[PDB]
């Protein structure tokens, strides 16, 4: 009847917001109220971020090793579902990582590569634009 | 008006829309961002949900996957619809897989807007 | 009455008009904005003029 | 600040003296400075 | 809406804890000035100051954009390019009409 | 100095000349590098290599007292990556100026080992073997034996 | 165009007033394109129905999106300006008390940098 129909199609109606979006709206939310619990102006001295600096991990430095060591080393105990793990995928405008049966090829239309070319492409012309203009003046 | 003609006429939506400068919050996909499904047509009939999976995983995670076939003698009816984890993935899919070969079909994507289950 | 008249004058006087698009065309000068912001006969496009003004 | 024919021997030479003009008008508050002196004016035609 | 200042911490909190009667001085255009006029200034002043009485929380919100963005001591408020101040002089805006349209039942879109 | 884009040896010779003028302002640059290492973790990897060869100029041409090492007590758990790549980026550049050499000569005379105590630690002994690898990751693999020399006979 | 021609037809038996109050807020959206489709029926219906049921607010918010359409073209195209045209010539003397925003806009984009918005 209609509690078991209303088990079905709410599941449903989640799954056509699909969840991806909504908890990224969860911790959005939570996020904001965090802060505004928190004054206007952030100094650098506020332990968050000086937390978050320490923790940025840049280039080149040995620590790197120990510190990639100590966080692999956790989070390896967890209950995760798996995630893709091949040769490298290509780059979509979103940063998608693709699901875990992906079968390594790319089956793509030729889309994503020649929106990111006339992006670039966008940007030179700028700048030839500005060069001309200005030359005239 | 064969299914071919409706590729190229989704694809002629996309290249327009660039000739034209549309920002990308005004896209046409704008008109279905509360909807993470897509239909698929055109498929071959041998095709099983590991293979539409295996294609179509390449843009997200897929949380729900229904292909379509006869109920008599159980053999695909050539089209499936498929519930990604997130609706961006879903535009990613409809610009990139629309028309490609697979087995010689050339396979067709577009959104949906109201699915009603089955 | 001479305050305001003269206020007025000198925003909307055809003459003047004339005389500031002269000078504009002279020096080649043009804008890069449209809209002509938020200025109308409104005072602040007037009031943050060299004349001091406080806001209390 | 803004972005054939057959034409005479000036017209191939001689400078262009528009944006001359142009830069003395910009200026022109500095460039005709009340107060810097010799003591003689001219008043313009009309 | 010169009074929503008193929800700025610094000022709120030099007058709760002042000891003694007694006149200060700040600059509230911390260096706009150096690349914007006092028009374009004082328009950006207005629209912070608005949206900081009408909701203040979504306020704050918008005026500490991203994970990093700071303030500096002797400055009021945050160091963001000109970029994002264009952008979040936009989402103040729209903070204002939504709590119009709330408080007095109108479209906003048709206004 | 900090904010340009690369090096260039003005800003360490005018304080230098101002620091050899009078000595406040070679308190001032003692404490400068104690708070600049203390906080390094919040410059962009130009900023902080120019930090950090700004530091190597004053420390070769010995307008900072070579006794300012005291605040690398280079452990493993108290140091940032950050501050890691900070002490990469000076000793290439000290070993670069001064040569592999006159910096050994420098860091093993004698009056300078208190303050290079940290950096050479030899108490105890998980800080002496990370700090000796690290030491030789960047490559000055002679002090680096020279310590391990010391440690290997110590047990 | 197909959808052009119906909404024009189906203004014809509902009268104008009811189509032009569904879709002037549209005359003010971010797609060109979609603006000019919607400029394109407003200008055909009025051409042929006129402009007598269009009461106040509607003529307030119509002159409003016609204004903003006219300053944002990104493009080169008469759409608008024959919109403009028509618009006002339908609202014949009712467009009086505009004239002043109608004039001063002109004159402050005479003043503007590119020539496309000059011409």
């Amino acid at each position: 009847k209609a509690e078991k129909d209303s088990e079905r199609d709410e599941l449903y109606a989640q799954w056509g917001k699909g969840l991806a979006q909504s908890r990224q709206q969860q911790q959005n939310v939570e996020d904001a109220m965090k802060e505004m619990q928190k004054p206007l102006a952030r100094y650098i001295d506020d332990e968050d971020l000086d937390r978050m600096l320490r923790e940025q991990e840049r280039e080149g430095d040995p620590m790197a090793n120990f510190i990639k060591k100590n966080k692999a080393k956790e989070n390896k105990n967890k209950k995760v579902r798996p995630r893709y793990s091949g040769p490298a995928p290509p780059p979509n405008r979103f940063n998608i990582w693709p699901g875990y049966r992906w079968d390594g090829v790319d089956r793509s239309n030729g889309f994503e590569q020649k929106r990111f070319a006339r992006l670039a492409s966008k940007k030179a012309v700028e700048e030839l634009a500005y060069k001309w203009s200005v030359e005239d003046m | 008006m064969n299914p071919l003609t409706k590729v190229k006429l989704i694809n002629e939506l996309n290249e327009r829309e660039v000739q034209l400068g549309v920002a990308d919050k005004v896209s046409w996909h704008s008109e279905y961002k509360d909807s993470a499904w897509i239909f698929l047509g055109g498929l071959p009939y041998e095709l099983t949900e590991g293979d539409i999976i295996c294609v179509f995983s390449q843009y997200g995670e897929i949380v729900n996957i229904n292909l379509v076939r006869d109920k008599k003698t159980g053999k695909s009816k050539g089209f499936c619809f498929l519930c990604y984890e997130d609706q961006r993935s879903t535009i990613l899919a409809v610009d990139n897989f629309n028309g490609i070969k697979i087995k010689g079909r050339t396979i067709r994507v577009d959104h949906v807007s109201n699915y009603r289950a089955p | 009455l001479i305050q305001q008249a003269m206020a007025k004058i000198m925003k909307a006087n055809p003459a003047l008009y004339v005389l500031r698009e002269r000078i504009r065309k002279g020096l080649q000068l043009y804008s890069s904005e449209p809209t002509e912001p938020y200025l109308s006969s409104q005072n602040y496009g007037e009031l943050f003029s060299n004349q001091i003004i406080w806001f209390v | 600040w803004e972005k054939w024919k057959k034409l005479t021997n000036a017209q191939r030479s001689g400078l262009n003296q528009i944006p001359n003009r142009r830069f003395t008008l910009w200026w022109s508050p500095t460039i005709n400075r009340a107060n810097v002196y010799v003591g003689f004016q001219v008043q313009l035609d009309l | 809406p010169f009074q929503a200042c008193l929800k700025v911490e610094k000022f709120g909190d030099l007058i709760l804890k002042a000891t003694e009667p007694q006149m200060v001085l700040f600059n509230l255009y911390d260096d706009w000035l150096k690349t914007i006029s006092s028009y374009t200034a004082f328009s950006r002043l207005i629209l912070i100051l608005r949206a900081l009485h009408v909701n203040n929380d979504r306020a704050k919100v918008i005026l500490k954009p991203d994970k990093t963005t700071i303030t500096e001591p002797h400055h009021i408020w945050p160091t963001l390019t000109d970029e994002e101040w264009i952008k979040v002089e936009v989402q103040l805006k729209d903070l204002i009409l939504a709590d119009y349209g709330k408080k007095n039942n109108v479209n906003v879109a048709s206004l | 100095c900090a904010q340009q884009r690369t090096y260039e040896k003005f800003f360490g010779l005018l304080a230098g000349r101002f620091c050899m003028l009078k000595k406040e302002y070679m308190e001032s640059f003692e404490g400068i590098f104690k708070e600049q290492y203390d906080t390094i973790h919040r410059l962009e990897t130009n900023k902080l290599r120019n930090v950090a060869k700004m530091f190597a100029h004053l420390l070769y041409t010995d307008s900072l007292p070579w006794s300012v090492l005291e605040c690398i007590k280079l452990s493993e758990e108290t140091t940032t990556s950050s501050s890691r790549i900070f002490v990469k980026i000076f000793f290439q550049e000290l070993c670069e100026y001064m040569g592999l050499p006159k910096l050994n000569a420098r860091l093993k005379d004698e009056t300078l080992q208190p303050f290079f105590e940290g950096l050479l630690p030899r108490d105890n002994p998980r800080n002496t073997r990370f700090a000796i690898n690290f030491f030789t990751s960047i490559g000055l693999g002679g002090l680096t034996d020279e310590l391990r020399e010391h440690l290997k006979n110590t047990p | 165009r197909q959808l052009v021609d119906t909404t024009v037809e189906l203004a014809n038996k509902v009268g104008a007033a009811e189509i032009i109050s569904r879709i002037v807020d549209d005359l003010k959206d971010e797609a060109e394109q979609y603006r000019k489709m919607v400029m394109e029926t407003i200008e055909k219906i009025m051409g042929n129905l006129g402009a007598a049921d269009i009461d106040h607010k509607l003529e307030e918010q119509l002159i409003d999106g016609i204004l903003y359409a006219f300053q944002e073209q990104t493009t080169e195209d008469s759409v608008m300006l024959n919109g403009f045209g028509t618009v006002v010539n339908a609202l014949g003397k009712r467009v009086k008390p505009y004239l002043p925003q109608i004039c001063g806009t002109v004159l402050w984009r005479l003043n503007n940098k590119s020539a496309k918005v000059r011409q």
